[PDB]
């Protein structure tokens, strides 16, 4: 029996239906996470796409990427990382020129929260990392190195280095190179194998 | 040989009913994924609620003094729960196939909507297989041929390729090699198989075969046999979702 | 340089630190008599008839 | 007829 | 500001047909459910029809039932009303309103300016005792309505609205549900009763409160405003 | 000189230290034999509120004690009719990363904040329809945790700058700002009479701000991890804080310690909420544990558990009229119970 509470009902049906709405056309898009060190060209990389968290929004192959770079502001990583679950993947960005960011890349690798989230690892200035080898070994930075000074090994040794920061088998990390603008496709392909074992997982297949 | 099939329902009806009532239950609170499942855990239900039916008539040294009337519409009945649950199988395996190949198409037009309308499909589709048992029984051909063809040829061969294709397709990625997929595809499918063949084949043979008075008094005695397995084959239908999937068990222990 | 910040912290705990403190068991009698005093008038512990209850 | 299900 | 303004009326011969359109602009035209008000010439305010938000449910009067058509366009914010069958007694002022539902809403509190319609030639009763009184500036007077069935609901809030028609313009809300000051009404309104027997209590009366008073019961459709009580100064 | 004003600072701390114990003479614990116990309580869920997607971060309740508000990652911050399980509003944010939620006190007014480090404030009385944002307030260089009304005019927030500011609505602008804690802030609780309020740190230590004045008066220090909620005695002299180290700690202002502890041995996961009752009785608690805990807060010993969230507790909150208390977690689920 109600008098009058029968447009309040009708406002809250109207609410509700809004509410599914825009949350069916918003579960489309998928959410990326950025980090990396200071300056480690991940704002080089957005812009290659084409004040706490700034949003980045683009389409690619009818699929819409969302980039949350994060490292604009300075606090306690563990007081806000599990407000970031759930996302689908972390593009992680490595600069090829400076062992903070392998520590960085150990303890974020490891959380209790990304222990399935896949990581995109992306090494940067390519060009300029073989100017330097050639200019100079790594011995410095890796007092442990061993083999030639030619470039093929130091960026295997590199890539070896950071990808064995993980203890987790169900957990894959990507590796690239950067610095012809196609590690959007990179991205797309990361994404649709991550969309693929999410659906085989959820339809209780996988 | 008729003891082993008393025995067959038996099981089937206690491994069956509070599994199917269960699944049901968990299930109600749809997660189009769980759409499917939910269509098919009532397909059961429907089908295996007229057990006791068809296990009283064959103590009764198969006689149906139940009612005049009441003789076309359960054998009805569980027709159609049969060929809906067979249609329904057959539409999940397709649905995986289109979210594994399309992981982009079968997202941004993936909906409720587009589920129901499946199953609607699927449901009208084995009344219209079910229609010669209403329009051409009484109280006490073709029709053979096209639901064996429709309901068991077909269903299979799109099990068999949709599954195919999805391992195919799956297991060359490392980021999604997994072992489970391929033991449920082939429980499943072998299964099916496994105890749908002698129903179909038996079906067929009681209805071309020309003399009404021949010697093939041992089908008519493995009949009830052969309706028994896929009764086994409907029951344990409802295992491997309640087995593969550990949110089942979590959504069960909540609830 | 960097003695002004020091500077100030011990100026705030010298100020902090010259409060007046009162007894623990006073504390806790005061704790003790507001509590029982206000227990008939809290509907959490004592539970509310279903008739009086909004949430019916 | 047939004498059963079918 | 707000802006609520309808327009459509004139002159029809017996039996015709019109429109009559209101237009709003200031406010969310979208989510406000809107009534329409007739008064004729002489007498009290009387209810037309209503729309619902998104056009959901549609009331209509006693006397109005297969008579007109009220439409909404949220792409162009205007109320439609088909003027259709025009009788003797149709001819009337209309008036278009706001009447936003929510919990802590107060509705019917904006009024269209009015359009003039003039053609040739169960429910609850809500009524007035008093038509007219004098009042003299500074003195304290209370009008008094009274219902025929129990406007106090189960739920706990009784629907009883007061209205003030001030002499040449459009009503304006000051009490609903008894007992809450409308936005923007002075604190010397006030509104008191219990079940059917109602008041509302005005102290240190001004010269911009003389006008006329209706007391309308929204607990069920069709909604029956008073007859009206009239004060005047001296 | 820095040494000599080291030693002035050991020594005054080591002052105020005996001076703490000095003011001990019996522990709460053994006071309270005499009581007693509660007794085992028994709470149903009388009503669940549907209309969220993503995990829900806090919550606050009206001062009618019937309208509730929702904040979630989701992007919508939705205010609930608590005894119809209605909707009255649906406002939709500009960041969806949202880390708290508040209800003024007159009930006008809302305010949200998160990691955009802005908090936000709606009119929900606006007389144009729709709730419209009437403020911005932007002075911190971190993501805001906590929001608290003090009037219509002044809005009181906890940053991750490791600093508290209150905040002049009217022009936005910082009023006061409050400086001390070395670690981030996500703890706020005014006192009753709203002229005082604590705030709880990560440095394991909670401090006594003044809002008049401007300058802290009190530091209390008995935890071991960071601070995750704190809440404030009905009485105002007494406020419990809630540990990452899975314990609930009742500390009194007047006696300036510690009066009692809430630890379970089996109990591992850290507190994410803490409130009490009109009484004071009892101690709600959230827990990670996906649960919560209903602690007597004279016997320090448990009364009851209100589980039936698949998900960690992110919020709780009980009603002014101390009738109901409300548990959100991180499966978008509102619980209501009585």
């Amino acid at each position: 029996l109600s008098a009058e509470e029968r447009a309040a009902l009708e406002r809250s049906k109207a609410i509700e239906k809004n509410l599914k709405e825009d949350g069916i056309s918003a579960a489309k898009d998928v959410k990326l996470l950025l980090l990396g060190a200071d300056n480690s060209g991940k704002s080089t990389i957005v812009k290659q796409m084409k004040t706490g968290i700034v949003e980045t929004h683009f389409t690619f192959k009818n699929l819409h990427f969302r980039l949350f770079d994060v490292g604009g502001q300075r606090s306690e990583r563990k007081k806000w990382i599990h407000c970031f679950e759930d996302v689908t993947a972390i593009i992680f960005c490595v600069d090829l020129s400076d062992h903070e960011s392998l520590m960085l890349f150990d303890s974020i690798c490891n959380n209790k929260f990304f222990i399935d989230t896949s990581i995109i690892l992306f090494l940067n200035k390519k060009d300029l990392f073989g100017e330097k080898i050639k200019k100079s070994p790594l011995t410095i930075c890796f007092p442990e190195y061993t083999g030639p000074n030619t470039y093929e090994d130091a960026a295997a040794y590199i890539q070896a280095q950071f990808e064995s920061k993980n203890r987790s088998p169900n957990k894959e990390i990507y590796c690239h190179m950067t610095c012809d603008t196609n590690n959007a496709q990179v991205i797309f392909d990361a994404v649709t194998d991550i969309i693929i074992a999410n659906n085989l997982r959820g339809c209780g297949l996988y | 040989g008729d003891v082993a099939a008393l025995i067959i329902y038996s099981v089937v009806f206690l491994v069956g009913v509070p599994g199917n009532a269960l699944v049901v239950w968990v299930t109600a609170f749809e997660a189009v994924n769980a759409i499917w499942f939910l269509n098919l855990a009532v397909a059961d239900l429907l089908s295996c609620l007229a057990l006791p039916v068809l296990f009283t008539t064959v103590l009764n040294h198969n006689y149906w003094y139940f009612d005049a009337t009441a003789c076309i519409v359960l054998p009805s009945l569980i027709l159609l729960n049969m060929y809906a649950s067979i249609l329904l199988l057959a539409t999940i395996s397709a649905d995986r196939f289109l979210l594994v190949f399309k992981p982009i198409w079968c997202q941004k037009v993936r909906g409720t909507g587009l589920a129901w309308m499946a199953c609607g499909v699927a449901w009208v589709l084995a009344l219209l297989l079910t229609i010669p048992s209403f329009v051409y029984r009484e109280a006490y051909k073709a029709v053979a041929i096209l639901r064996l063809m429709v309901g068991f040829v077909l269903p299979l061969l799109t099990l068999n390729i949709c599954y195919t294709f999805l391992l195919l397709r799956t297991w060359s990625r490392k980021a999604t090699r997994s072992t489970k997929t391929l033991k449920v595809v082939m429980a499943v499918v072998i299964c099916f198989f496994i105890f749908w063949l002698p129903y179909q084949v038996t079906g067929v043979m009681i209805a071309w075969l020309p003399p009404s008075s021949p010697t093939l008094k041992r089908v008519e005695k493995l009949n009830s046999l052969c309706v028994s397995l896929a009764y086994i084959n409907c029951c344990v239908n409802p295992i491997i979702y309640v087995m593969a999937g550990q949110g089942f068990h979590g959504r069960l222990l909540r609830s | 340089a960097s003695i002004a910040q020091a500077r100030k912290l011990v100026e705030q705990l010298k100020m902090e630190a010259n409060i007046d403190r009162i007894k623990v068991s006073k504390a806790a009698a005061d704790l003790m008599a507001y509590c029982e005093a206000h227990a008939k008038e809290d509907p959490l512990l004592t539970p509310v008839p279903a008739s009086e209850n909004p949430f019916r | 007829f047939k004498p059963x299900a079918x | 500001d707000v802006q609520l303004v309808e327009s459509g009326g004139g002159l029809v011969q017996p039996g015709g047909s019109r429109k009559l359109s209101c237009s709003a602009s200031g406010f969310a035209f979208s989510s406000f459910g809107m009534h329409w008000v007739r008064q004729a010439p002489e007498k009290g305010l009387e209810w037309v029809a209503y729309i619902s938000s998104g056009s959901g449910t549609i009331y209509y009067a006693d006397t109005v039932k297969g008579r007109f058509t009220i439409s909404r366009d949220d792409p162009k914010n205007t109320l439609f009303l088909q003027m259709t069958s025009l009788r003797s007694e149709d001819t009337a002022m209309y008036y278009c309103v706001r009447s936003i539902y929510y919990y802590g809403s107060s509705p019917f509190d904006f009024w269209g300016q009015g359009t003039t319609l003039t053609v040739s030639s169960s429910d609850i009763v809500m009524t007035q005792a008093t038509s007219s009184v004098p009042v003299t500036p500074g003195e304290s007077v209370s009008i008094s309505c009274r219902s025929s069935k129990s406007l106090l609901h189960s739920n706990g809030n009784t629907y009883l609205y007061w209205f003030l028609q001030r002499p040449g313009q459009s009503p304006q809300l000051l009490i609903y549900r008894m007992s809450n000051l409308a936005s923007g009404v002075p604190d010397r309104f006030s509104g008191s009763g219990s079940g059917t027997a109602f008041t509302l209590t005005i102290s240190r009366l001004e010269a911009e409160d003389v006008g006329v008073y209706y007391c309308m019961q929204h607990l069920e459709y069709p909604l029956t405003f008073g007859a009206g009580t009239k004060l005047e100064l001296k | 000189e820095l040494d000599q004003l080291r030693q002035e600072a050991e020594q005054l701390k080591n002052q105020i230290r005996d001076a703490r114990k000095a003011c001990a003479d019996a522990t709460l614990s053994q006071i309270t034999n005499n009581i007693d116990p509660v007794g085992r309580i028994q709470m149903r869920t009388r009503r669940t509120l549907r209309g969220h997607l993503a995990k829900i971060y806090a919550m606050h309740w009206g001062t009618d004690s019937r309208l509730l508000v929702s904040a979630s990652q989701d992007g919508k911050l939705i205010i609930w009719d608590s005894y119809t399980t209605n909707k009255v509003h649906a406002i939709p944010l500009r960041s969806s990363w949202v880390m708290t939620c508040a209800y003024a006190p007159s009930g006008n007014y809302v305010a949200c904040g998160g990691l955009d480090n802005i908090c936000s404030i709606y009119n929900l009385k606006t007389r144009e329809g729709n709730v419209r944002v009437s403020r911005e307030l932007a002075g911190h260089t971190g993501y805001l945790s906590c929001c608290r009304f003090l009037d219509d005019n002044q809005i009181v927030t906890s940053s991750g700058d490791t600093t508290c500011a209150l905040w002049d609505i009217e022009t936005g602008q910082q009023t006061t700002t409050f400086t001390g804690h070395t670690g981030d802030v996500m703890s706020l609780s005014l006192a009753p009479d709203t002229r005082l309020f604590v705030s709880g740190a990560c440095d394991a230590s909670a401090k006594l701000w003044d809002v008049r004045e401007g300058m802290c008066r009190q530091t209390f220090t008995g935890h071991e991890s960071d601070i995750n909620a704190i809440c404030f005695f009905p009485n105002g002299n007494a406020f419990a804080t809630g540990s990452d180290d899975a314990t609930c700690r009742l500390f009194d202002l007047r006696a300036d310690q510690e009066l009692m502890t809430y630890s379970h041995d089996n109990i591992i996961c850290g507190i994410t909420s803490v409130s009490f009752s009109k009484s004071g009785r009892l101690l709600l608690a959230g827990y990670d544990d996906f649960n919560c805990n209903v602690w007597d807060a004279l016997k320090a010993d448990r009364a009851g558990v209100l589980a039936g969230h698949d998900n960690r507790v992110s919020c709780l909150g009980v009603t002014d009229d101390g009738m109901a208390v409300a548990t959100g977690s991180w499966d978008s689920f509102l619980k209501i119970w009585n």
